[PDB]
């Protein structure tokens, strides 16, 4: 007449590493590390971001000609640009602090 | 037509694990940026099955 | 794909017997432990029985103690439920209920994940 | 036997309400609850294991707190199709008690 | 044939983390210690929820851009950005190895306490194997394999039988 | 009646940490393992000393503030030091989880110790109940109680009395 | 004369972290646990390359300057290398003295894995003395040493002559 | 309000008898161990006797060993020490003196945080 | 019996002068040190327990520090309140014992 | 000035015996397990015998038991190897290797940091 | 008896190239080999141990990677000097096992 006692194995490939062995084989595991994004632009908490189509956010604020006109009462969550805008100060010129002005426009109720 | 709570210019990181390798900038509610590959957790046990 | 189909209740009179069945699809039955739960019309749920995945080991609840055996078909992937000495308190509707694994471990005590249509049990 | 203790027994509210009920343990089950949605002539669905998972499937609105005797379910904004009725279940030990059922009406 | 936790794990002990496997004239099987994997599986799930939950972080700007006189202090952004990615990549590196090995730990403990809960229980009316299994020097029916894992075996009751099956082995 | 630490701690035990609990012919009573709660009680006054004072840091500075035009420095400046909050809110929160469970477990280790030391003295001249207590098999007065406490119990003295008493429960 | 772990370690056991020592008729001296050697070698070398080598870091830049009317953009470069400063430091400090008490404790378990092992071979064939050692209850020559030594100790073939040598004590 | 008094002391022959009392208020003095020090004139500090906070175990010097007894008597607060075959060399001012708490448990290892005035024995 | 070796057996200072005395164990004591300030006629005055932490109630230009065989008693900047005789007592093990005592006395 | 010198290899008849001697200095000999590795002409190394620091322990490959003894002089720090009943496939120029310390512990399973020129032992 | 097979049997290369010799293990080694360099006429040399660590005085360019069942010897950059026949030797247990052996040569 005999009792054992023992534990739980399966058919699990999954292995870690501690901080004395590597390559551990262990019966379950969890990564706590996010390797994947979606590929999309979504909103933020529910807040739709700001669409610049083919516009840089200085022609956007200025009114270029080709560029949509804000009709309606807005916010957004954060400003999307084009890596390179069709549309941009269409008469040459700098346009000052721009980096100061994107710190009070990205992100708007 | 998606909504996250942290967002990347190559994607959305809709995670609320601790860490992410995806991209050093994002906004909103992120993991932390580092470079590991792989972060994981042993949670079972040792997986050396008697033969 | 994965769901349970009770059967063989229906309108029978006190000090009777019935006996239930529970046809299991689509996951590995043999693994998980089974529980019965009924529910009386317009009351709640009460859990009468379970039993292990191997079926060496059975619970029961003081309610139908020593009238009511559970038990298991491993090749039919199907659970049973005889009911003995019927009582009009035994009236409800039947079901079987899967207990949630975790871990990768079928561990009989926990939520019950899925449940089937139930099948109804009159006692007058 | 462990017993659990629902409140409220019922309550109405409306559409885009924020619905509380709360389940009462005798004793400590840690974390060895569960949350589940019964429509009529419907079976039970599992909605929270671990007394705060959400179940795959179940929108995120759902959502549980609590350990060891005190345990609460949340619906942060009612949708049409959430009125029913609710059952805490624990899982502790043997033998399997559930609590005595909140139903969710429109007022 | 049949042994213990000494020797590896079992592929049978399908409904719990840690449990036993008997053997008497009534037959045999595998038997998880529900509530001993009830309390490790708490246990690991506080964990790792742990060190998931108390990443509490204030909200992420990607708003880094300095005019084009200034890129001195865009590289005091860049390398500001560069000494929190060491921070943050070796410290989750060590935490990952450090909780992964007490872990393990953390199942060895389980395991072996099981191991010593029987131990104190048989005494002297079994043998140990050395491989994580007893031999019980009496007839040990059902009831009795469910008393030793309910912990509530009696040494007194089966003292005798044992004595003179010991003897003998003498 | 009187269990040991198997079911719980003792509110009677007051002068210690660690102790023990003995009963025989001339009475009863608490006794605290005085130099067992000494080495604990520098362990964890050096473990919170320790996480206090290798605290060693730089002068801190309020001086963050840049002129009107420069607000993405102020922002740098801003993000900077909500990088820092979040790696030391962080470490701190996991820095006591961990600890916290160790401590817990570093207790639980001495008290186990304690178990050991008297169990290996006694040998088979008693028998563990397995909760945490043990049942001598010979008459122990007031001196062989602090005999065992001090470490300092014979086996072979008490042998032929014991086994005796063993042969009868038998 | 020749006690065990218990009362501190050996400068004799040279070829080995852990060890055995015996004494029979043939003669004494010390032997080391080679494989459990081993197994503690290449977990503390792990350990040790585990800290080294995961500081995985950017490159390095010494570019900290800023023109002479930005004292302001200097004086938060400064803060920025005292903030990483603080932070390294303390972590560095806290993971040597955890990781130091480990790997003592590391220690201590290995030691006491080993010491499990015999006791439950030689079971009461020997006489636990309580300071690491056992007393063989029967003779034990060069061959039955290296048999407990190498895990292959029977019990049952010394069983009847150490269960003589036990009455003559009783 | 936390504050020790020894009583007692005075003038004695070689070889009589004399007991201590230190009475103790403001604190749990059932929990504290105690302790008695002695201090000749001109010299210094000499630890003679120790008691547990249950009275069941008993620590003496060797200088007064088989001539003094500690004691206590929980009901009245008072700490005792009776001086047999008293010496020359037991002349003395006596302190009572309770050992330090820490960590909530009151270990009687420990430093000395209150003291009474004292009391003195002088023995020619 | 542990013997504790105080050093200098007196010394002369005056005001906010910094003095320090040494405490000297045959064997590990830890932390299990203590030091008293006496007062000619007054019972002795925990002043530092654990070999380093200020006794509540204390002055923190006294400090001490320490562990296994050798301590330090340190007064930063002397007062005229300070002037006394100042004893080390070990609480390794029974027998407790205690220093020779130092004197701090005015120059 | 650490290193091996091994003597003793020559021209031998089948059947004959051979004892090789390595003589070493520069180091703690004593406190070294000890190793004997044998290269037949155009092949590959092939460890023979090793022996414990104390010589209380001994190791022999198959291939040379019962015919080959390992043993060592603790007074002269020298290394032997005898060689009975010596066959065609023994002809190999023999080397005695050092294990490698680590730790500060003299482990015998390691790599071999110090040989020697070897000698040449020919059975034909 | 643990079997150590090594690849390749030979190989040739010039001054300056990458070259690569493995050594496969019947059974778990873990961190147990070592590497040698053997000149003909001269006793071997001990390049790696642990499976990667360098030996003192051996050039930086030779470096040695595996655990368990599977190892690597690498030579970064060939010198002349480096021409010889290489070695991988177990130490799990014994009996002490090497491998056939890999002459890198000239072409
Ligand atoms: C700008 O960016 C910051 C950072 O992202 C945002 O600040 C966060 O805001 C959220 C929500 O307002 C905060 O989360 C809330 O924390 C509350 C406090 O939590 C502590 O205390 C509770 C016990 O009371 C603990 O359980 C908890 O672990 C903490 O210790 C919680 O009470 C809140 O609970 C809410 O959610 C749960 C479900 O998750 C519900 O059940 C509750 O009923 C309740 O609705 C919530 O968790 C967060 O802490 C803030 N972080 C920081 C760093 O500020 C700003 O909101 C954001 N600004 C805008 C405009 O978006
Ligand atoms: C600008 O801001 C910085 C940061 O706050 C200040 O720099 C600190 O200055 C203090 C005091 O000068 C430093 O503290 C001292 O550290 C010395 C070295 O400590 C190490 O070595 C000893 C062993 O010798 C270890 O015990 C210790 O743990 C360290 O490992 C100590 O020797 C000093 O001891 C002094 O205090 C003790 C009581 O605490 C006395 O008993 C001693 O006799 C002695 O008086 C002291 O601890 C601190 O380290 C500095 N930190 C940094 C980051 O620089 C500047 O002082 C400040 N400038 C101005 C003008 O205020
Ligand atoms: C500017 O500054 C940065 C930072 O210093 C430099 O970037 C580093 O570049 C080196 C070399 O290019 C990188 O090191 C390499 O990492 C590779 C990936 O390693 C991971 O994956 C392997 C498994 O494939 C794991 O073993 C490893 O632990 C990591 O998880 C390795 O594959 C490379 O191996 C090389 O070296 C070994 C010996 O060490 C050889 O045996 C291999 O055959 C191979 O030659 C190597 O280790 C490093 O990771 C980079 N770090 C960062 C932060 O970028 C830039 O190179 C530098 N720019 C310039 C121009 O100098
Ligand atoms: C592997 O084993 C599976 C069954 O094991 C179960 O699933 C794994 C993931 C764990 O959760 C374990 O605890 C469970 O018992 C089979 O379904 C599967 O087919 C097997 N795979 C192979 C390739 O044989
Ligand atoms: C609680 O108990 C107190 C006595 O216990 C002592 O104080 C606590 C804080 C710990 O230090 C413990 O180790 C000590 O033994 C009483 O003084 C107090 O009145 C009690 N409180 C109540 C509400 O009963
Ligand atoms: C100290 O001991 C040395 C021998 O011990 C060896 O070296 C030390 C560093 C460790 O590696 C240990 O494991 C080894 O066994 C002697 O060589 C040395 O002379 C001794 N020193 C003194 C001062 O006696
Ligand atoms: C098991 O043993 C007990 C003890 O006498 C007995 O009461 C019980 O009937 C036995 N069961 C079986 C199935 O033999
Ligand atoms: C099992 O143990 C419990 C106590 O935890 C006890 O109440 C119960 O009666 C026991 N049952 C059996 C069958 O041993
Ligand atoms: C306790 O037992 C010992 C052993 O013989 C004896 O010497 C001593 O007098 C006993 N003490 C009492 C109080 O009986
Ligand atoms: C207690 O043990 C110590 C050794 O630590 C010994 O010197 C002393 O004599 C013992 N005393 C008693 C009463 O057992
Ligand atoms: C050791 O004991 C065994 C058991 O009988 C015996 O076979 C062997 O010859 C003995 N060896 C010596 C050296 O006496
Ligand atoms: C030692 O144990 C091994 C198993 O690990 C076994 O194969 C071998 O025969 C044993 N040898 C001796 C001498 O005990």
């Amino acid at each position: 007449d005999q009792i054992c006692i023992g534990y739980h194995s399966n058919n699990s490939t999954q292995t870690v590493n501690t901080l004395l062995e590597s390559n551990v084989p262990v019966t379950s595991s969890h990564s706590i590390l996010e390797k994947e994004h979606n590929g999309l632009l979504c909103k933020l908490k529910g807040k739709a971001p700001l669409d610049l189509i083919d516009c840089s956010l200085p022609a956007w604020l200025m009114g270029n000609p080709k560029c949509d006109e804000l009709l309606t009462a807005s916010e957004w969550a954060y400003i999307k640009e084009d890596p390179e805008p069709e549309n941009g100060i269409c008469f040459p010129g700098d346009f000052d602090s721009l980096e100061d002005l994107i710190l009070l426009v990205s992100n708007t109720d | 037509d998606c909504d996250t709570i942290c967002q990347t210019k190559i994607g959305a990181i809709n995670s609320t694990l601790p860490f992410q390798n995806i991209h050093q900038n994002a906004i909103g509610d992120c993991p932390k940026y580092v470079k590991a590959q792989e972060l994981v957790l042993a949670t079972g046990l040792r997986n050396n099955p008697i033969k | 794909q994965v769901q349970l189909v009770e059967s063989g209740g229906g309108v029978v009179q006190p000090g009777r017997s019935l006996r239930l069945s529970c046809a299991a699809s689509g996951f590995p039955f043999s693994s998980y432990g089974m529980h019965w739960v009924r529910q009386a019309p317009g009351k709640g749920l009460e859990w009468v029985a379970g039993v292990s995945y191997d079926g060496s080991y059975k619970y029961y609840a003081d309610s139908v103690k020593g009238r009511f055996t559970i038990s298991r078909d491993s090749s039919k992937s199907t659970l049973y439920l005889q009911m003995n000495s019927l009582r009009p308190e035994d009236t409800a509707v039947y079901y079987c209920a899967r207990p949630s694994a975790i871990f990768g471990i079928y561990i009989i005590l926990n939520g019950l994940d899925v449940w089937g249509q139930g099948t109804t049990v009159t006692v007058s | 036997e462990i017993v659990l203790t629902q409140s409220p027994s019922s309550v109405s509210a409306s559409v885009g309400d924020r619905v509380t009920i709360t389940c009462r343990a005798t004793q400590g089950i840690s974390s060895w609850l569960a949350w589940y949605q019964q429509k009529p002539g419907k079976p039970p669905k599992l909605l929270i294991f671990g007394a705060s998972s959400l179940q795959s499937g179940v929108p995120s609105r759902f959502s549980g707190s609590g350990s060891g005797t005190d345990f609460t379910l949340t619906i942060s904004s009612l949708q049409p199709e959430d009125f029913a009725t609710y059952f805490c279940q624990q899982a502790h030990s043997f033998p399997l008690t559930f609590g005595g059922g909140t139903k969710v009406e429109i007022k | 044939a049949i042994a213990g936790f000494i020797e590896g794990g079992w592929q049978g002990l399908i409904d719990g983390w840690y449990g036993y496997h008997h053997q008497n004239s009534e037959g045999s099987g595998y038997a998880a210690d529900k509530e001993a994997t009830q309390k490790a599986v708490d246990a690991i799930t506080t964990k790792v929820n742990n060190i998931i939950d108390k990443m509490n972080t204030q909200f992420e700007s990607t708003a880094k851009e300095f005019n084009k006189i200034e890129m001195r202090i865009k590289h005091l952004s860049d390398r500001v950005d560069d000494g929190f990615l060491d921070v943050w990549s070796y410290n989750a590196e060590l935490l990952v190895l450090l909780e992964n090995e007490r872990t393990l730990d953390f199942h060895d403990a389980n395991v072996n306490n099981l191991y010593q809960k029987v131990k104190v229980q048989l005494k002297d009316n079994a043998i140990d194997m050395g491989n994580g299994c007893f031999k019980i020097l009496h007839k040990c029916n059902n009831t009795c394999m469910d008393d030793i894992k309910n912990g509530t075996y009696n040494y007194y009751e089966y003292r005798k039988e044992s004595h003179l099956e010991k003897q003998k082995i003498d």
